[PDB]
């Protein structure tokens, strides 16, 4: 019950799916080859939340994985876990988008969705109580902005009640690895911002920064970025899988943590985070593990809460805890840094408590925070936008798949307006 | 799945060809032949039968029969399929009017059909790949001849050519720059992504940075094979960020009519002098914005960028890559230009490049091919458009051209369209 | 009781007939020799429905084959389970019809089909209780177009009470196999509009699909296509051969199936259809079993009921199930699908449950609907017969053998009234 | 059960009967007699003795007496029947009224009573196989002799020819043009389908894809055996949608004045090159339909196709012919004429094609042989009719056609007829 349907897109969405359902599958017991061989009982009560059960044991998640190339699902199917995911929901094109959002969205995938939708409704259809839609992509290319988005407005248009959540990959300030970031990334936004509840921006330049400070990981592949993203993505969907003191749902975190409709993008974090040398010199208990969550250091998203305030947050804890504790250091958190938070939220922190830790670990916690600071994203990327839109940079590309240069400035007066809303309730009562 | 039709042309593109077949079949465990020793992802380049050959997926054409007569008889007379192999009757002499007007005519009806063959056997259709020269002749003429013909039938198919531009100092034709104006000014609407090399800078290169004192054409072939290679491999192999060939267009081409990229690969290295290098990313990829090892000799620091693609292979670790970029961002004298704040696009690849035996490259561990637009390349077009301005004051060579199919008038045409050209480059450098 | 007599035509018929046999002695332990080497004593019980009895435990099919070549019998024969036939059965001529309808119905048939008649009045005289005839042929065709039409006729002209089912297989739309269709599938249309009870169109252009996309079949010869078509012809008689939980008889089918007399044809279906590999990712239980079944993928007859609506259905169920799953699913059917059903009928849905699956299934089902949108095969048929018939295109050949254009004129306004009757059932009351 | 008689008239039928026979004897193990070494289909060609011999079904007649004489002389002298040889005094010396008039009188009596006494000895007859020359002489006369007898005596059985049509620029003999349209309008009304095959189109086809420049008789003749072989490999052999010789007439003549198809056959492929070649089903139906391939010089594309046979044999997916088959159907070149929705009749059989020891067709796996009517071969009467009607203008050689048993007369009357015809092919492709 409360299932959840995880849909795929691009090459970034697969690649960090393929690793969300190896985590997945290794906290409920679920072999590679499906069979089930958990220890403990609780985790297979709600297997049912990610997983469809087959005759033998066999376990089929409930995975939607769609690009407009078979390049990177044939790795996937290929890699370990790939052979978990039923053949037919591999639903792909032959001719990819060449990092164009038109091409995506209007032109190649277009054509394609209707094929991802029937495999999306058949799968919808066989949910006891039908949760809501999780989506993996990136807003920096053209499979994941522009076809991901296509998505997103059909299920939308078709589960209106439903909740649908979005962990999107957002361009990094510092370096891009797109030429065309910007049209991507505000064509995308202008859909998110109107057909998801909950987006959870992450950047790759931040999660480096983790596993160079914190980590301290001299080979930081993509695997271990996607891992980091993996356990966020986990931890937000614990209380539906495993009983805890206080549980949260995902309409339990919108609700809390999504004041005005469109103030949706939050940035993730995780704890505990720790070198192999530097475990031996850590107390690995509550007062620490928030003490790190809220560190800018540890965040998932490029923009600092110091810069601007805290509309909301969420605190979903995992293991064997004293919600006293927790309590205690969520209002210490509280106080010392109220400048930090808004002023018209009397209270700006959800709690949760799950009584079951990821395997290997005795305690966890997942940061959820909305902020204000989050401006400085968008704003950023709208310089980037208008710069090369001054001066027709590369809109022939665009244009030519169909879209219209009215629609560029549509995009771009909505994320202006979006950043505008983010700034005007950063200030206080009156 | 996917597909690349390779189209040669000339005695450049063939010669180019022979040495980027050498390199794929080694690159898949091919003997030399269409046969697999007692290997899986050939299936790009490599049409497959039931006999176990494997087919290139290439069309070998010119008006001369002598540079592909020794192909017949080469050490892969028995790879290609023969009808592949087009051959005329007499070549076109240097002049762009016989490739185009009067003995292209007589063979481009026959290499489209075979082209025809290929497109309808592939599971999906991704672009085309041609080489050609610009000195002039088949390579001048009969591409631009050909190009139209494919932009027709295939209409917005992807289409990239490699180039030999000709080098600013050294030449081996006297007519050239009425050969190299008249191709470009049929191919900028029917081309997507022209990527430039000189003889003269990879000339420069051999000897500079492999130790070489004797470099044959054989030597610069194996150079553009590495590349083309590189440009390719992601749709050959595996890697934590692929890139296709649809993308060079849009991330590289600001412009329809400014889509001429330069080319470098940085561990162009002696093998002797490889074991006292480190050969670290971030080393290489600072090499490939020296004036030093570009493949064309036309140097970035007079322009400023337009965009870069950053195609790298072997061991390579991402965040080793985001600091490298990082740091070349910082550089004041490396200036891109202010609307595109988004100036590179990366690429990823687990695939070490192979080495051909005899080669002179060495056996490196990882490489980075870099693929990058500059306004710089404006002062080549304006250095040729000079030397052809010249001869045509004098209707130098004139009489050839007009009386084999021509007329007078392309050639003012060709010119005042190269002309504007070089205006754009301009109006597209500055800002405000 | 209730007994089967089988007859064949052409190629197209011997050829299927050939392998429904195989299928049907299969699931009565019926050997190629004719010995009775079954386990379950169930399958015995009821095996005079099509076989008849001999000495030594021999059972002889009570089938009659007949072409206008012999070609294609002495392949029957040759063949597996060939010899099973009774030789006397074999009933042929020398000069083949030339793929026209005017030779095999009036002028290289009529010499023959007396001969044939002498054989099936012997073969029906054998049964305690006639259930009906059963006949497959294809309209495309000239022996089964023109002499399985002539012979339709003669037996409802001899038994007007017993029921006459015809598998007939339909021209496909998208590529045809025989220039003169039009003239064949009309004019052999015109005959079976009046002179049979239930016909169950199908066309091989369907069944490819279901090769490709659902089996994933990639050398599909005539023997898979014959296969599909053997199942659904072994379906629809198991009540008569096995017992079950709620039985159905061809003439309880007719009953429900045909609310109008002349508005008998059905779109046959099968379930479950899975791959070798994917196999291990099915349930493989009734609530998936019924949607498929109503898939417009998964039916042997090209036209789409999305198109139309359906008049009526029916559901043979075989193996052991829960009695209460098949109803909701029926029903939850009915209540998603509202707008597919004609609103006059209350109920549009048959049901039964035989006890007894086919070899190697724990569970299947056989779905026949009348729908509406069949009329745009015949619409079809009649857009392209209307263009060769404009300029005698082919007559030649047809009014040489005794035919007369009169006839042709008939052949087609007959079939344009029945796709007018067709589409005027398919409007809702007043 | 099933049956087909071959009359083989004139030196071309004789020669093509020779290929013929020679592939027969092969595709059932026969042994250049009528043994079969220590297998059982061929009751369709071959009669069987107690003796173990099998003769063929086949009647040779001819006015020389040089080609048949050769027979008698061959391999094959103890395998046909001598009575079926029939020979006469003095050839037809390329003239209509010699074959058909004086010398084909004195035969036609004797090569008929043959043919009876081999009706009444079949267990049902199909049908009848005639091959001759269309240029003239015996193929001209005797054959529309023969034909007007066949159609009385025996009726409504089919009558499929197989002619060797005049090329339009190579020719043997100079009144071509005569016998040609004389032998037309005695054989429009009495033959059921003739399939066209020109010298010129197999000579092109024999080195363009075969890579033969020295194309004899004998090359040209085993190309027109696989044919034979083809047509009637469905009574010959088993397969999964099999055509009987009686559908063709229906299937492929709308009219009964226009039954004249072409001819194809795709896998025509050298041996060497074969092994560069998939040969899958897509591509072989596709070559059908290239201008390339036919075997009548009469351009496809030039007018609209009206219906189509196509006779695939070997490993063969009906799938795979279903999806050849739908993407032809959308190709806008191939245009197919409006009032034939269906245009498409198809058969498959599972024997692979048998290669001649010593011929030069490569051991292919899979084949199709593909009879077209089409509006093009128009052009070609057209064509036929302009030269004979510049002869006739100025009665070239009249004299000797009136002299031996015809009349002036029939000029006229045959080339107004074939004025209507004409105009009847014209009225078949133009719709509302
Ligand atoms: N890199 C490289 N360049 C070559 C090679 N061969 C020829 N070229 C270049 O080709 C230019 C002239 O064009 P060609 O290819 O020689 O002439 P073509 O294309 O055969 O046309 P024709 O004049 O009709 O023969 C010269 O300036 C050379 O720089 C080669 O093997 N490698
Ligand atoms: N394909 C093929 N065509 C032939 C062959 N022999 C002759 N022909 C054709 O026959 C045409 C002329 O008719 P012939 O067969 O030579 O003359 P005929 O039928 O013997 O009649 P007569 O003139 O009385 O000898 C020529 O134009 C040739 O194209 C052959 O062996 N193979
Ligand atoms: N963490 C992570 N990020 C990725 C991965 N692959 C691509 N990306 C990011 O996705 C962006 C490129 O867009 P991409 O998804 O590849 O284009 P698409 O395939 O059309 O959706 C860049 O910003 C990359 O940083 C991956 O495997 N892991
Ligand atoms: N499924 C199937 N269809 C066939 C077979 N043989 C022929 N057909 C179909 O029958 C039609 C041809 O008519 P046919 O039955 O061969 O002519 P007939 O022998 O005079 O009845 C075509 O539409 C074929 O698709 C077969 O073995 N299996
Ligand atoms: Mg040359
Ligand atoms: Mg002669």
């Amino acid at each position: 019950m409360r299932e959840i349907v995880h849909l795929q897109a691009g090459q970034c969405g697969n690649q960090i799916g393929a690793k969300f359902w190896e985590v997945i599958s290794d906290e409920h017991g679920i072999d590679p080859t499906g069979a089930y061989h958990g220890d403990s009982d609780l985790q297979l009560e709600r297997i049912n939340v990610y997983y469809n059960e087959a005759t033998g044991g066999k376990y089929v998640p409930r995975a939607v994985l769609v690009d407009l190339e078979p390049g990177t699902m044939d790795s996937v199917r290929s890699g370990p876990f790939g052979q978990i995911f039923r053949p037919d929901n591999f639903v792909f094109g032959q001719s990819g988008a060449g990092n164009n959002w038109a091409k995506g969205h209007y032109t190649e995938g277009a054509e394609l969705v209707d094929s991802v939708l029937d495999v999306v409704r058949k799968e919808a259809e066989s949910c006891d109580c039908l949760q809501g839609f999780q989506l993996t992509h990136s807003l920096g290319g053209g499979t994941g902005s522009g076809m991901g988005t296509l998505l997103i407005s059909k299920i939308r248009e078709e589960y209106p009640d439903r909740i649908m959540n979005t962990f999107s990959v957002v361009p990094s300030p510092k370096v891009s690895d797109t030429v065309v970031e910007p049209y991507n990334a505000t064509l995308s936004v202008h859909q998110l911002v109107e057909n998801t509840d909950e987006t959870y921006c992450i950047d790759n330049e931040a999660l480096y920064d983790i596993c160079f400070r914190t980590l301290k990981l001299t080979t930081p592949t993509y695997g271990d970025l996607n891992h980091l993203v993996s356990a966020t993505m986990s931890g937000v969907t614990t209380c539906l899988r495993f009983p805890g003191q206080l549980n949260a749902d995902l309409r339990k975190l919108a609700v809390n943590m999504v004041p005005f409709p469109r103030l949706h993008f939050f940035m993730p974090g995780f704890a505990p985070l720790t070198s192999r040398g530097s475990q031996q010199y850590r107390a690995l208990t509550v007062p620490e593990l928030t003490q790190q969550m809220f560190d800018a250091k540890n965040m998932m998203a490029a923009c600092d809460p110091r810069h601007g305030r805290y509309l909301t947050v969420a605190a979903i804890f995992r293991g064997r805890m004293s919600m006293k504790e927790v309590d205690e250091q969520m209002l210490n958190v509280q106080n010392k840094n109220s400048s930090y938070f808004v002023e018209w939220i009397p209270n700006n922190v959800k709690t949760a408590v799950c009584d079951i830790p990821p395997r290997g670990l005795k305690m966890s916690a997942t940061f959820i925070g909305n902020s204000t600071a989050i401006q400085e994203l968008f704003k950023r990327i709208s310089e980037q936008f208008t710069a090369m839109f001054r001066r027709k940079a590369f809109l022939h590309w665009y244009t030519g798949e169909g879209m219209d240069e009215m629609e560029f400035t549509e995009a771009e007066s909505n994320m202006n307006d979006l950043v505008s809303e983010y700034q005007q309730y950063q200030d206080a009562t009156a | 799945m996917r597909e690349c039709i390779s189209v040669h042309i000339g005695q450049a593109g063939v010669q180019m060809g022979n040495a980027c077949w050498e390199l794929y079949c080694l690159e898949h465990g091919i003997q030399q032949d269409g046969i697999i020793p007692d290997d899986s992802s050939f299936g790009t380049f490599f049409s497959e039968t039931g006999s176990g050959k494997h087919v290139p997926r290439a069309v070998f054409v010119d008006l001369e029969q002598t540079v592909i007569g020794e192909i017949r008889t080469g050490h892969y007379r028995s790879l290609f399929h023969p009808e592949q192999l087009i051959t005329g009757k007499e070549d076109a002499a240097n002049n762009y009017a016989r490739g185009h007007y009067t003995i292209g005519k007589e063979i481009v009806d026959s290499v489209l059909d075979r082209v025809r063959k290929m497109a309808d056997q592939c599971s999906g259709l991704q672009g085309f790949l041609i080489f050609h020269s610009f000195g002039g002749g088949t390579g001048s003429g009969f591409t631009s001849l050909l190009m139209e013909r494919l932009s027709v039938d295939y209409g917005k198919k992807s289409k990239l050519e490699f180039s030999v531009y000709p080098a600013p100092q050294i030449s081996t034709a006297v007519v050239e720059p009425y050969n190299s104006i008249l191709t470009t000014h049929t191919t900028l609407e029917h081309s997507d992504c022209a990527f430039m090399v000189d003889n003269e800078a990879i000339y420069d290169i051999c000897n500079r940075n492999l130790d070489i004192e004797r470099p044959t054409y054989t030597n610069l072939n194996r150079l553009i094979g590495q590349i083309v290679s590189s440009i390719t491999a992601s749709l050959r192999f595996d890697g934590a960020l692929n890139v296709d060939l649809t993308e060079f267009q849009t991330n590289l081409v600001p412009y329809p009519r400014i889509h001429f990229p330069l080319v470098t690969y940085s561990p162009i290295i002696s093998a002797e002098k490889a074991y006292h290098e480190q050969l670290s990313v971030p080393e290489i990829t600072n090499a490939c914005f020296e004036y030093s090892n570009q493949m064309v000799k036309c140097d970035p620091r007079r322009g400023k960028y337009m965009a870069c693609c950053l195609l790298y292979r072997g061991d390579v670790v991402p965040k080793d890559v985001n600091a490298a970029i990082a740091t070349i961002k910082t550089r004041k004298s490396i200036q891109f230009v202010d609307w595109c704040p988004t100036g590179f696009k990366v690429g990823i690849n687990y695939q070490p490049p192979t080495a051909v035996p005899g080669g002179d490259l060495a056996k490196v561990q990882r490489a980075v091919c870099m693929l990058s637009n500059t306004t710089a390349i404006a002062e080549a077009w304006a250095r040729l458009d000079h030397k052809f301005d010249l001869m045509y004051s004098k209707r130098a060579f004139v009489h050839w051209y007009v009386g084999e199919g021509m007329e007078e008038g392309e050639f003012s045409e060709a010119r005042e369209d190269m002309a504007a050209l070089e205006k754009d480059y301009e109006e597209v450098g500055t800002e405000s």
